């Protein structure tokens, strides 16, 4: 007998994961192949990631796209959890390289637009791979590249950051190797803008045998720039490489970039640079895969609405705001400056102190999961409900600490009162006594 | 369907030749295939008991890992129980769960009702959040006696600024 | 109808644009305070939240404003000290002794069609969205909001014939019963006319009654702005020199323009209301986007 799971036959071993190993296989009938990562199910209570797998799980399933690996089917054993995957056999990018050195212009861009438009994909669903490296970006026979390896991404949740050590040194943005929050699609693409290097030049724009001086290197963000490169995607480099998350290129930036935009196919980036909708999308929409794959009739008729709605350009202005001829009616007749949560120049203790004790003063119960983090819950005397917010210190700068306050989401059905407000009223007791 | 259910028998250690008995095989001898030090038989078992042992280079024994049953004959078996919840996957997920102040990240210091907008659109009118900045507290220096909370939250696809005017 | 069953099919939802600003008053605010917010944050209407019942109570516009001050205004002399020293609660109960009115509100769910006729039945311009689960506000629905959303999302044909049917024909808007004001008029005066005849916009004509200009209710919060609601003794012209710098003349029609045109002109103008004038301007009376919005409904 063989070893034979969903009559696909387990042959030799792809590579190696923290959990399990990933093993090619190969159908009894058809001999299609597929790559099978086996998670060893008592190893994934061993470290508890048993709700991280749940949800990785969930999201890379529902995942389709040309450039990023498909997930076929996960099949469930007593002692082990089997996820077939999509094979390329091309291997590693990082093996390509190596070999063949450096890709030239043209076909460093095609990779790279592949590439952006999968990070891109993922952006859109709320998820950050936070591993992006030529290691985790496969090529199968045509030379299309594959994103791979998510088991060390996250879903973004609203109002949260992202303080977890992740992937590579060589990789990893100034933010990430100095322990700094952040919001994680600027660090994809920190690491988007070292494969792009890699691709060009061949070798990694921050490398160092001595640990202390690759992340010197890394926070200053100076690195060497071939005789041979193109001005144009210098200036790309220099911008997705930017140290300050703020002033770093976004995707809107890249997709907008001369050196990018040249030869791009349009079935990589079918969708408007924005994440969150807008009436022209859900017009479309309402008048009832096709997107990111070869185009079909039904994926042109929403290019065809969409191009016809940016033609007249007499639609957009209605369902947001533009920030920089005719005034707005009601915009004509009408400075105050709004500031983040209360600011403090007092130490660090006494105003976590006074903040304690006026929870106390308020009848607030209240649990500490860091010395600067608080979980505040307040009783609605009226509606008899609980109101919940995270209160967080942080430091603005030398002698400046800010208090932030965050709300909570509850769990509840249908409700009295107003949940924003309620939120407000809360905080609105704590402030009047710190101030 | 339900009677044919994926169960992995799994060796660890070494050998020339590891076979599994049971009773789903009728006690034969089924060759395990070998990757390095694990050796390894993928079987479709029907649901309920099924009680087996390893032949390892001639030796006849259970692994010492696994739950056993013992005969009152002396035997000392591997025992194995197919139960449904494991081959559902998130219900095999379900039973196997069960200082200084951080430096403030940048994004926050990004605030909606700071920014300007165009004059020939509706002062209503906002631009499109960043989802870090979303359920945070932002407020105006107190003034009048009065106090100005802030926030901006989400509904489905749309993004909602609050504020609310209370006086202290 | 074309547009009577678009608007039974759509949601309020798709009217709610991506990111908005919504500005919300605690009814123990000091009245005067809650108008000079209003004109801060750029808002003609704020829902009211009383923090003793945890309920949005009800909607706070620029009709208050007018309400007050017409009420309260003596002469230029006197500060009006109620509008200072009352608190919105307050004088809801002074509005309301006898006579109680609720909050009229609408699910994010409901149709369009239930939206407009919320609008009519209650004679409200201001239809706050709350989320009954959370129980949030989340957008102020008004008749500019949905008629430019039926302009832009409904394609011209198939077209009703009643769209090229003229203005006369089809007995659309009010001819009779007019609410004006003269060039010279003085603002308190106005504001009389506000609050009997409750109408959004005062033709301001001349001696010929020829409408040389419009004073609306949204006109009226500039008084908030410039700090000038204690004297109301000035003319409307007065008061309305400060859009002088970049104004159109009074936006009018024909009874002989079909309603295409008329609706085209008021989504790309983004106003209330038309004024019908024959050729020399004299006014024959009001096209607003209530009488519209009705006639779509109906029909
Ligand atoms: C490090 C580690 C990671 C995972 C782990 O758990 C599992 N390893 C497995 C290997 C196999 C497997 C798959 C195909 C095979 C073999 C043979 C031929 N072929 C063709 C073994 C299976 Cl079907 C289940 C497994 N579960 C065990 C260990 C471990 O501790 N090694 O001892
Ligand atoms: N949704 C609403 N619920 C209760 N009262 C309202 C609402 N909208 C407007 N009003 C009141 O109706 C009157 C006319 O306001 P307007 O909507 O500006 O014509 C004012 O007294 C408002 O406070
Ligand atoms: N200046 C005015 N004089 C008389 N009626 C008006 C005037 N403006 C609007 N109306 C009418 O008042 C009703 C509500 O319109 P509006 O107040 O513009 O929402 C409609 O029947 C209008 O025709
Ligand atoms: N028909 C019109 N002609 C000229 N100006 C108008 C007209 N309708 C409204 N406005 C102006 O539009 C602004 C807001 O009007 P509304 O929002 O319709 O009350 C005010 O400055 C009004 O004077």
């Amino acid at each position: 007998g063989s070893v034979k799971i969903g009559h696909y036959i387990l042959g030799d071993t792809l590579g190696v994961g923290t959990f399990g190993k990933v093993k090619v296989g190969k159908h009894e009938l058809t001999g299609h192949k597929v790559a099978v990562k086996i998670l060893n199910r008592q190893k994934i209570r061993s470290l508890d990631v048993v709700g991280k797998i749940r949800r990785e799980i969930q999201n890379l399933k529902l995942f389709r796209h040309p450039h990023i690996i498909k997930l076929y089917q996960v099949i469930s054993t007593p002692s082990d959890i089997f996820m077939v995957m999509e094979y390329v056999s091309g291997g590693e990018l990082f093996d390509y390289i190596c070999k063949n050195g450096r890709l030239d212009e043209k076909e460093s861009r095609r990779l790279f637009q592949q590439i952006l438009s999968g990070v891109d994909y993922c952006h859109r669903h709320m998820v950050v791979h936070r591993d992006l490296k030529p290691e985790n970006v496969l090529l199968d026979a045509h030379m299309n590249a594959k994103i791979a390896d998510f088991g060390l991404s996250n879903m973004m949740s609203d109002g949260e950051f992202l303080r977890t050590s992740c992937g590579s040194p060589n990789y990893a943005a100034p933010e990430v190797i100095s322990g700094r929050l952040y919001a994680g699609p600027e660090v994809d693409i920190w690491s988007s803008g070292v494969i792009l290097y890699a691709l060009l030049c061949g070798t990694l724009p921050f490398d160092d045998d001595h640990v202390p001086t690759l992340f010197k290197k890394i926070c200053d963000g100076i690195f060497y720039t071939p005789q041979y490169l193109n001005p144009s995607v210098i200036s790309l480099l220099k911008h997705m490489l930017q140290v300050d998350p703020m002033k770093r290129a976004t995707i809107k930036d890249i997709r907008e970039h001369e050196w990018f935009k040249q030869d791009l196919p349009k079935y990589l980036f079918p969708e408007d640079p924005s994440y969150s909708s807008t009436m022209i999308d859900d017009e479309a929409l309402k008048e009832v895969l096709y997107n990111r794959n070869h185009q079909d009739p039904l994926a042109v008729a929403y290019h065809l609405i969409i191009d016809n709605r940016r033609i007249m350009n007499e639609a957009k202005d209605f369902y947001l705001a533009t920030s920089p001829t005719r005034p707005h009616p009601e915009r004509v007749p009408f400075k105050a400056k709004w500031h983040l949560g209360i600011r403090s120049q007092s130490r660090p203790n006494d105003i976590m102190a006074e903040v304690c004790r006026a929870i106390k003063q308020l009848d607030y119960e209240w649990k500490v999961v860091n010395p600067y983090y608080l979980r505040v819950r307040r009783k609605n005397p009226v509606t008899s409900t609980y109101s919940k917010m995270s209160l967080q210190l942080y430091q603005v700068d030398s002698r400046t600490y800010l208090l932030d306050f965050r709300s909570i989401d509850d769990e509840l059905t249908p409700r009295p009162g107003s949940h924003t407000i309620e939120f407000f009223e809360m905080c609105a007791n704590l402030i009047k006594i710190l101030a | 369907p339900a009677q044919a259910r994926p169960t992995v028998f799994r060796w660890t250690g070494g050998g020339k030749e590891v076979y599994l008995s049971g009773s789903f095989n009728n006690w034969s001898k089924l060759p395990l295939t070998r990757d390095h030090n694990n050796f390894v038989a993928i079987l479709d078992l029907p649901e309920g008991e099924h009680q087996y042992k390893f032949f390892v280079d001639g030796q006849w024994t259970h692994d010492p890992s696994e739950p056993i049953v013992t005969s009152q004959l002396g035997t000392v078996n591997n025992i194995i129980q197919v139960k449904k919840t494991d081959f559902e996957v998130f219900d095999a997920l379900m039973v196997d769960s069960q200082r200084a102040p951080p430096i403030l990240p940048p994004h926050l210091l990004q605030v909606i009702l700071n920014k300007d907008t165009g004059i020939s659109c509706d002062p209503a009118l906002l631009p499109e959040p960043n989802h870090v900045m979303l359920n945070h507290l932002y407020a105006l220096s107190i003034k009048d006696g009065v106090m100005v909370l802030s926030a901006t939250h989400r509904y489905k696809k749309k993004y909602v600024t609050t504020l609310l005017y209370k006086p202290i | 109808s074309v547009y009577t069953s678009f608007m039974k099919s759509h949601r309020c939802y798709d009217l709610i644009p991506t990111s908005s600003k919504l500005v919300v008053f605690d009814t123990s605010l000091q009245v005067k305070k809650a108008f000079f917010a209003l004109v801060t944050n750029g808002v003609r209407a704020a829902p009211l939240w009383d923090s003793k019942k945890q309920s949005f109570v009800g909607m706070l516009t620029i009709t208050d404003f007018i309400n007050i001050l017409h009420r309260y205004y003596k002469s230029a002399l006197v500060q009006i000290y109620e509008l200072e020293e009352h608190k919105i609660e307050t004088w809801r109960e002074v509005y309301l002794q006898d006579s109680f009115k609720p909050l009229v509100c609408i699910s994010p769910n409901a149709s369009l069609f239930d939206a407009v006729s919320s609008l009519i039945r209650n004679k409200i311009h201001r239809l706050p969205v709350i989320d009954p689960e959370s129980g949030n506000t989340l957008y102020i629905l008004t008749h500019k909001r949905i008629l430019k959303f039926l302009k832009l999302f409904i394609t011209e044909f198939p077209k009703p014939e009643f769209m090229s049917k003229s203005l006369e024909e089809l007995q659309i808007g009010t001819y009779a019963n007019i609410a004006m004001v003269r060039t010279t008029t003085p603002v308190y005066v106005a504001l009389g006319i506000f609050v009997q005849h409750r109408v959004s916009a005062l033709p301001v004509v001349d001696e010929k009654g020829r409408v040389v200009d419009i004073y609306s209710k949204f006109d009226v919060i500039n008084l908030a702005a410039e700090k000038t609601y204690n004297n109301l003794d000035v003319s409307v012209t007065k008061a309305l020199q400060h859009r002088s710098h970049y104004f159109e003349g009074v936006l009018k029609c024909y009874l002989h323009e079909t309603l295409e045109t008329i609706i085209n002109r008021l989504v790309e103008a983004e106003v209330h209301r038309l004024v019908v004038v024959d050729e020399n301007d004299v006014v024959k009376g009001i096209v607003s986007l209530s009488d519209i919005l009705q006639a779509l409904v109906l029909t």
